[PDB]
C-alpha cells in the first residue's frame, strides 16, 4: 500500500556487454611471440562462483572474445615481428641445385642448394653464399635459376630466432566490475539457454595453437563428442567437432639440420640452412590408426543425430584451396608442417589394423605467408638438431557439401578460438537496483 | 553460514540476495605500451569509470556509502502492480530488471530532485 | 503465465495403479513446488502432497503416507526464466473409493510462510 | 517548470541557481593508441581526477554527497561585508568567485580542521 | 600550534598522530606518449586507484567521509592484549600496524557485515 | 619551494644496493637515448 522507491547498491543483475579483456599467465621465468611475461600473473587459487538457479543465454558464433582474441593474437606477432630483420637483400636470382640427389624420384627437387650473391657489411663489396631452401619456398624463371616464393608479392622478415613459437596457456580476464559466465554443461551445443553456469574472473589457461584441419593440444569435452556449427544445415558453415578422447599424434622432421649465420648488413645476419648431418630423411606425423578408426567412428555417430540413423557419411580429402588449407599445417617446434591427409579422411560408413599406426607425408615450407592482409610474409628460421613433437588431437574442422560427404578445412584463425572460447561470455554488472517496499527516509 | 560468494544469488529471490550486497560491492573497483600493456590500461581506467557513475548517482540521492537508503519518492504502481510478497519472494533481481527496465530513466529523476529539494528544506530548518 | 496440462481421463478398476501426468510451461519448472489435490465426490476435496522439482523433497498427507509415489524429472530451459517440467503421480493400495478429478497444481512464492501453496491449476482429469 | 539547462543559470542571481545544483553535478563525470585514441583517453583521466578533487575536499569538510552542506565557519566578514539580501538575490555565481577568489584558500582550511575537530568531538561524546 | 606536516606524526604517539588526519588525507590525490609521457600517466591512473580502494573499504564499514568512525565490532583481546594508555599514549602507527597486521584482514570481515545487518536493521526501524 | 617534511623520531632502514629508483633511472635513461636516435639518420651507407 505505502510503498516508496527504495535504492539497492550490489545487486545481482548483469547485461550483455563487449570490453577489453587483459591477459593473465602463469610464472615461468627465455620470450614467446604471445608476450606471456607481459601478462599479469593468475592466482594459483582460481576462484569460480556458481550461479545457483541461474540459466544463461550463450552463442558462440556472436561471442566477442573469440573476435577479440582473433585480433590480439595477430598484434602480438605483429609486435614480435617489428623488431626482427628485414630479408629485403633475399630476393635476388638464386642458382639453386638439387642437394644429394638419388632418392626416391620427384625427392632430390623437394629441397635445394641454392648459391646468391649477397650483400655484406660493406655496401660496396659483394659475398656469393649458399643456403639449402625448399621447393615451397622458391620459383623458377624459366635453367636452374629461382627466386624466392614471396618477392612478387609481399615483402619478408624473419623472426627474431631468441623468441619461441612454443604456445603458453592465456587466460583472458574481465575487467572489475565485468564477469566471465562459463557455461556448464557437460552436453552444450554452443547457443541457447545454458542450465547450469558459473561465474569467473579470468578465463581456463588457453594455448594459441594455430593448426588446421585437426585441433591440437586443445581442451576435450566430458561427455560424447559435440559437434558445434551455426546453422549445420547450412554446408557453408563449417563443423567444429570436438572430441572427449585424446587422438595421439607424433611428428618429426628428421633432417639434422645447420643453422649458418650470414651477415647480410651492419647488425644484420641472415640465418641460412647450413647443410643436413645425416640422412636425408622425409618429414612425417604418426596416428595410431586404431585410435583414429574409434574416434572417426564417434564422429559418425553424433554425425547422424543431424541426418539420420539411415544415411551414409563418408570422409574425403580437401577438395582444394591455399596450401595451408588443404593440409593439416601447424607449427611443431619451429618449423612450419604441412602435412598430407588424405590417409585421414578417406573412409564411407554404413547406416549401422589394431598394431600399426597411419604415417602422415608432411612438407615443410620457411617463407609462410600472413593470414589476413597480402603484402607481408615471415621467414622462420631453420631449426639445428631433430624435431619431434607428440601432440593431442582434441577437435576437427569439417565442411559438408549438401550420401553425405565431409571434408576437412578452415583457413580461419578465429575458428581455433571459437573451440576454446565457446563456454565463455563477457557480462558487465549494474550493481544499481531499485524497488518497493513500505521504508521512508527521514 | 551460506556465503553463495560473488554473484552467488543471481538466481535467488530478491528478498535473498538483497543480504548480500557487500559481496557484489567489494568486487566492483579491485607502464609498458605493449599489445597486453595497452589492453590492461584499457581494464583499469574503465573500472574507475563505470564505479564512480555509480556513485555519482548514489550521490545525487543521498544515498552515499549505503547499501540500502530508503528515499521519499512514492511507488507509481504503473512501474509495477506487483505486490511485495510475489516480488521479494518470488522474483529475482535480473528479471526484476527486466521489467522495471522502462521506468529506470523516470525513477532516477525522481530521486534526484527529492534529495535536491531535501537539502534545501534541511538547511532552512538549521536558519533558527 | 504458465499452464499445467495434465493426462487423460481414462478409467481402470480396483487393484490397479495409474500414472498422471502433468506438463508445465511458461515458467521456470524447478522455482516451485508440484501439488497433487483430489476432490473426490464422497469427500471433501483433499491435499495429497507436494514435491520440489528443485530438491527432489516431497511431503504428503498422512492419509497417503505408503501409498502414493510422487516423481519429477527435470526440466528443459526454454529461455532464462522459462522451462518445461513433467510431474507423475501414482497410487498403490488402489480401490474404486478414491473416484474423482484430480488436479496439479504449482506452488505459490518461491520463499516465505506461503511457499508450497498450490497457486496455479490444471484442468482435471477424471478417474475411474 | 523552468529547467535551464546545464549551467542555465549561470546569469541567474546565487539564490536562484543555488536551485539547480543536480543539473551541473551530473554532468561532471559523464583502446587503440591512435592520434583520436590517445587524446580520449586523456580526456577520461582528466575527468575521473577533477571529479575526486572536489569529492575529496567535499569530504574532509564533512559533506560527504551533499549538493548543500552547512558549517560551522562563521562568516568573516573580511571576506565580503556584503549583506544576504544583496548576495543570493543580486549577485551571480560567478562574479561572486571573482570577489570571494582571494579568500577561497583562506576558507578551505576552515572547513578542514573543523571537521577533524568534530569527528574528535563525536568520538568523545560516544565514549560513554 | 605545530603542525608537522604530511606524515610529520610518522615518530609521534597513536594518539598524538591521530589528530592530524587531514595533513594525510588530502596529500592521497594530489597527453604525449613519450617516456615521460607514459611514465606521468600511469603515476596519475595509479594514484585515482590507490584512493578508491581505500574509499571502497571506508564505504562497506559505514564511514564515508569519516577520518574518526565508530564501529559496532568489539576489540578481541586476541588481537592486541595491550591497554589504551600503553597504545595511544606509547605505541606509534607505524608499529602498531606491524603487530595488527596478521589481523587486518579479520577486522576488514567484521566491519563489512556489521554495516550491511545495520541497514538492514535500519530499513526495519523505518518500516513504520 | 620544494617542500621537505622532516619525520621527527623516525628510523628507517635503507638499501642503495636494492633500490628500485637506479634501477628505473637506468633504463628511463637508455629508453631517453632510444627515443631521441629514433628519428636520426640510419648511416648504413657509410659503412663502405
Ligand atoms: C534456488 O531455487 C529453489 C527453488 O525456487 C530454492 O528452493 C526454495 O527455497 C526456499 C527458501 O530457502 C524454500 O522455502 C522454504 O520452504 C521450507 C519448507 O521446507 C521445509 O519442510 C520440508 C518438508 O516439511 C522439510 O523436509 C525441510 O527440512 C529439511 O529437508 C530438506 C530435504 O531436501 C532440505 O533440503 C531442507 O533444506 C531442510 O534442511 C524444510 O524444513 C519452509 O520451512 C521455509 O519457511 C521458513 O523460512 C521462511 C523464509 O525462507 C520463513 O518466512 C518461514 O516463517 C519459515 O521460517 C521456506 O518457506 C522452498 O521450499 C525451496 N523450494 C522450492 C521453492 O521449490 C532455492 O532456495 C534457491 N537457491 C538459491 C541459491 O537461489
Ligand atoms: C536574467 O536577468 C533578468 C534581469 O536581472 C531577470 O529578470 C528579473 O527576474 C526577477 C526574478 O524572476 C524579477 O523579480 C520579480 O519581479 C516581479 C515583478 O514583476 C511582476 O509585476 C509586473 C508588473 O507589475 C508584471 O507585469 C509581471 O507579471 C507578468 O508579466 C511580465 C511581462 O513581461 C512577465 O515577464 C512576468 O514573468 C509575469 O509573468 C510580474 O508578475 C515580482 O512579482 C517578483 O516578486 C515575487 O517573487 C519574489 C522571488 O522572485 C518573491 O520574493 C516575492 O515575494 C514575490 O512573490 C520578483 O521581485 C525581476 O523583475 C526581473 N527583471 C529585472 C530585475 O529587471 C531574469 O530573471 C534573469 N533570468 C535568468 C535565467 O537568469
Ligand atoms: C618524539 O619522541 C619524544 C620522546 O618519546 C617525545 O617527547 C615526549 O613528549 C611527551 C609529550 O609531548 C612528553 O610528555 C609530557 O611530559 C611533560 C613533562 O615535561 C614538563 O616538565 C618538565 C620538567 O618538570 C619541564 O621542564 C617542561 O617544561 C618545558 O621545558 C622543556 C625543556 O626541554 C621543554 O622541552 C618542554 O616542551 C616545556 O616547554 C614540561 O612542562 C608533562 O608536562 C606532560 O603532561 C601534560 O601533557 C599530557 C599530554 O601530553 C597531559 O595528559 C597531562 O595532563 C599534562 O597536561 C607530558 O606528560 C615527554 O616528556 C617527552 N619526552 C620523553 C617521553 O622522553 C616527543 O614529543 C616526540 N615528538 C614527535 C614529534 O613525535
Ligand atoms: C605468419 O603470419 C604472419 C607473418 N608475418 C607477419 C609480419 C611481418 S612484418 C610485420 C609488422 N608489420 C610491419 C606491421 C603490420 C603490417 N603493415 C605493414 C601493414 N608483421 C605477421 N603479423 C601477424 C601475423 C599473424 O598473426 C598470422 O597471420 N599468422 C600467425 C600464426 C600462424 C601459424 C602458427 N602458429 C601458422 C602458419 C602457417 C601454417 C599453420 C599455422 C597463422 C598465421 C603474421
Ligand atoms: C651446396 O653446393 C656448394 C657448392 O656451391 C657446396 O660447397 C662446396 O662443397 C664441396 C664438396 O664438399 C667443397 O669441396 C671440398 O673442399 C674441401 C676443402 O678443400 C676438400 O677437402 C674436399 O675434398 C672438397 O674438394 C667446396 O669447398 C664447397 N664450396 C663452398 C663454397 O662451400 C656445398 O657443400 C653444397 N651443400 C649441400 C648441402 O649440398
Ligand atoms: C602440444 O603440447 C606439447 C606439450 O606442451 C608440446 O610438446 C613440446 O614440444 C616442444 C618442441 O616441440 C618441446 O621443447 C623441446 O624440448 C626438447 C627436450 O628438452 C629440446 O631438446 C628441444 O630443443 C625443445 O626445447 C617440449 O619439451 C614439449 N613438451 C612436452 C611436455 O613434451 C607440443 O609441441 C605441442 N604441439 C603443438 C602443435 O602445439
Ligand atoms: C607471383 O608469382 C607466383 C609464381 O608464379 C604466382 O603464383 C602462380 O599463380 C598462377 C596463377 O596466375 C598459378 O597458376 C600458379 O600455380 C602459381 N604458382 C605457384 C602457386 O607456385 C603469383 O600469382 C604471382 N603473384 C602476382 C601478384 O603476380
Ligand atoms: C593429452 O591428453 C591427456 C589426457 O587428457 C592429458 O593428460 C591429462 O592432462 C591433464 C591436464 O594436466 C591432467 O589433469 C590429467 O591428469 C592428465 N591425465 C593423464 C591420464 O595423463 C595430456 O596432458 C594431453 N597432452 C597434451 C600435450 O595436451
Ligand atoms: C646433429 O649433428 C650435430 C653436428 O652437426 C651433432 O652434434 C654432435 O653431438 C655429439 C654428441 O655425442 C658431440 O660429441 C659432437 O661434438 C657434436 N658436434 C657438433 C659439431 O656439435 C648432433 O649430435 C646431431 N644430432 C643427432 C640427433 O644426431
Ligand atoms: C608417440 O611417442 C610417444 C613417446 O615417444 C609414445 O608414447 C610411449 O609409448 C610407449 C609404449 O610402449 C611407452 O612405453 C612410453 O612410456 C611412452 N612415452 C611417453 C613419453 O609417454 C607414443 O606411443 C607414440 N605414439 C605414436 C602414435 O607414435
Ligand atoms: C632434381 O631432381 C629431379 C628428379 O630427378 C629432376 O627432374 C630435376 O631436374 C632436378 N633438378 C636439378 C636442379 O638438378
Ligand atoms: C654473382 O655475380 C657475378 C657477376 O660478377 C655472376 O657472374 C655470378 O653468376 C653471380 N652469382 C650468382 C650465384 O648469381
Ligand atoms: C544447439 O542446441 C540447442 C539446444 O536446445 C538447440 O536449441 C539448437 O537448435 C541447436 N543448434 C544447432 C545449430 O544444432
Ligand atoms: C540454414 O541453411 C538453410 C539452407 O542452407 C536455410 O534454408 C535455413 O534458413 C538456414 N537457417 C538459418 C537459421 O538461417
Ligand atoms: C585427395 O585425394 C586424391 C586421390 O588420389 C588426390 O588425387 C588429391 O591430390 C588429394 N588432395 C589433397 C589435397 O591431398
Ligand atoms: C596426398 O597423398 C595421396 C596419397 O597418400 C596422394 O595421392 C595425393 O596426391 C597427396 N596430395 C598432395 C597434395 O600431395
Ligand atoms: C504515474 O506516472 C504517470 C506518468 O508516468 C503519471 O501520469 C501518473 O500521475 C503517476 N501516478 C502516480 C500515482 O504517481
Ligand atoms: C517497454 O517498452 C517496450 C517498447 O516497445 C515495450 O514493448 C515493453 O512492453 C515495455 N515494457 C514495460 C514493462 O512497460
Ligand atoms: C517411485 O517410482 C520409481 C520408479 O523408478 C522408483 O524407483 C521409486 O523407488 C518409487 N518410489 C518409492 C518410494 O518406492
Ligand atoms: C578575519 O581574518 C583576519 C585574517 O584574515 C583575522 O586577523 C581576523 O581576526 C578575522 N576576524 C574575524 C572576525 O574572524
Ligand atoms: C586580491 O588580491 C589582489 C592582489 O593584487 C588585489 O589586487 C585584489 O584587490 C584582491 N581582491 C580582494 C577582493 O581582496
Ligand atoms: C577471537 O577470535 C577467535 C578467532 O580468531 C575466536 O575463536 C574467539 O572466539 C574470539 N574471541 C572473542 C572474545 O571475540
Ligand atoms: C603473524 O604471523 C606470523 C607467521 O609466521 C608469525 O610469525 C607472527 O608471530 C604473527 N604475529 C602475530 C602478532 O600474531
Amino acid at each position: 500500500e505505502n510503498l516508496w522507491v527504495t535504492v539497492y547498491y550490489g545487486v545481482p543483475v548483469w547485461k550483455d556487454a563487449e570490453t577489453t579483456l587483459f591477459c593473465a599467465s602463469d610464472a615461468k621465468a627465455k620470450h614467446n611471440v604471445w608476450a606471456t611475461h607481459a601478462c599479469v600473473p593468475t592466482d594459483p587459487n582460481p576462484q569460480e562462483i556458481h550461479l545457483e538457479n541461474v540459466t544463461e543465454e550463450f552463442n558462440m558464433w556472436k561471442n566477442n572474445m573469440v573476435e577479440q582474441m582473433h585480433t590480439d593474437i595477430i598484434s602480438l606477432w605483429d609486435q614480435s615481428l617489428k623488431p626482427c630483420v628485414k630479408l629485403t637483400p633475399l630476393c635476388v636470382t638464386l642458382q639453386c641445385t638439387n642437394v644429394t640427389n638419388a632418392i626416391t624420384d620427384d625427392m632430390r627437387g623437394e629441397l635445394k642448394n641454392c648459391s646468391f650473391n649477397m650483400t655484406t657489411e660493406l655496401r660496396d663489396k659483394k659475398q656469393k653464399v649458399y643456403s639449402l631452401f625448399y621447393r615451397l619456398d622458391v620459383v623458377q624463371i624459366n635453367n636452374k635459376e629461382y627466386r624466392l616464393i614471396n618477392c612478387n608479392t609481399s615483402a619478408i622478415t624473419q623472426a627474431c630466432p631468441k623468441v619461441s613459437f612454443e604456445p603458453i596457456p592465456i587466460h583472458y580476464c574481465a575487467p572489475a566490475g565485468f564477469a566471465i559466465l562459463k557455461c556448464k554443461d557437460k552436453k552444450f551445443n554452443g547457443t541457447g539457454p545454458c542450465p547450469s553456469v558459473s561465474t569467473v574472473q579470468c578465463t581456463h589457461g588457453i594455448k594459441p595453437v594455430v593448426s588446421t584441419q585437426l585441433l591440437l593440444n586443445g581442451s576435450l569435452a566430458e561427455e560424447e563428442v559435440m559437434i558445434r556449427s551455426e546453422n549445420i544445415t547450412n554446408n557453408a558453415k563449417n563443423i567444429l567437432v570436438q572430441f572427449n578422447t585424446p587422438v595421439q599424434i607424433n611428428c618429426t622432421r628428421p633432417n639434422n639440420n645447420t643453422r649458418k649465420s650470414i651477415r647480410i648488413g651492419p647488425g644484420q645476419a641472415f640465418y641460412a640452412t647450413g647443410d643436413i648431418i645425416g640422412d636425408i630423411r622425409q618429414a612425417h606425423c604418426n596416428v595410431s590408426k586404431a585410435t583414429w578408426n574409434e574416434t572417426l567412428g564417434k564422429v559418425v555417430k553424433q554425425l547422424r543425430k543431424h541426418f539420420g540413423n539411415n544415411t551414409i557419411i563418408r570422409f574425403a580429402n580437401s577438395s582444394g584451396g591455399d596450401l595451408e588449407v588443404t593440409t593439416h599445417s601447424f607449427n611443431c617446434g619451429g618449423e612450419f608442417f604441412y602435412c598430407n591427409t588424405s590417409g585421414l579422411f578417406n573412409s564411407t560408413w554404413i547406416s549401422n589394423g589394431s598394431n600399426d599406426s597411419i604415417t602422415l607425408p608432411c612438407r615443410i615450407k620457411q617463407i609462410i605467408n600472413m593470414w589476413q592482409r597480402i603484402g607481408q610474409a615471415m621467414y622462420a628460421p631453420p631449426i639445428q638438431g631433430v624435431i619431434r613433437c607428440v601432440s593431442n588431437i582434441t577437435g576437427l574442422i569439417l565442411t559438408r557439401d549438401g550420401t553425405e560427404t565431409f571434408r576437412p578445412g578452415g583457413g580461419d584463425m578465429r575458428d581455433n578460438w571459437r573451440s576454446e572460447l565457446y563456454k565463455y561470455k563477457v557480462v558487465k554488472i549494474e550493481p544499481l537496483g531499485v524497488a518497493p517496499t513500505r521504508c521512508k527516509r527521514r | 553460514a551460506v556465503f553463495l560468494g560473488f554473484l552467488g544469488a543471481a538466481g535467488s529471490t530478491m528478498g535473498a540476495a538483497s543480504m548480500t550486497l557487500t559481496v557484489q560491492a567489494r568486487n566492483l573497483l579491485s607502464l609498458k605500451l605493449t599489445v597486453w600493456g595497452i589492453k590492461q590500461l584499457q581494464a583499469r581506467v574503465l573500472a574507475v569509470e563505470r564505479y564512480l557513475r555509480d556513485q555519482q548517482l548514489l550521490g545525487i540521492w543521498g544515498c552515499s556509502g549505503k547499501l540500502i537508503c530508503c528515499t521519499n519518492v512514492p511507488w507509481n504502481s504503473s512501474w509495477s502492480n506487483r505486490n511485495l510478497s510475489e516480488i521479494w519472494d518470488n522474483m529475482t533481481w535480473l528479471q526484476w530488471d527486466k521489467e522495471i527496465s522502462n521506468y529506470t530513466q523516470i525513477i532516477y529523476g525522481l530521486l534526484e530532485e527529492s534529495q535536491n529539494q531535501q537539502e534545501k528544506n534541511e538547511q532552512d530548518l538549521l536558519a533558527l | 503465465q504458465g499452464q499445467l496440462v495434465q493426462s487423460g481421463a481414462t478409467t481402470t478398476k480396483p487393484g490397479s495403479s495409474v500414472k498422471i501426468s502433468c506438463k508445465t510451461s511458461g515458467y521456470r519448472f524447478n522455482f516451485y513446488h508440484i501439488n497433487w489435490i483430489r476432490q473426490t465426490a464422497g469427500r471433501g476435496p483433499e491435499w495429497m502432497g507436494w514435491i520440489s522439482p528443485y530438491s527432489g523433497d516431497k511431503n504428503l498427507a498422512p492419509a497417503f503416507q505408503d501409498r502414493v509415489n510422487m516423481t519429477t524429472d527435470t526440466e528443459v530451459p526454454v529461455t532464462s526464466f522459462t522451462s518445461t517440467g513433467a510431474a507423475y503421480m501414482e497410487i498403490r493400495n488402489l480401490t474404486s473409493d478414491d473416484t474423482g478429478t484430480y488436479f496439479c497444481a504449482k506452488g505459490l512464492l518461491r520463499d516465505g510462510s506461503s511457499t508450497w501453496l498450490p497457486y496455479l491449476w490444471g484442468q482435471g482429469t477424471l478417474l475411474t
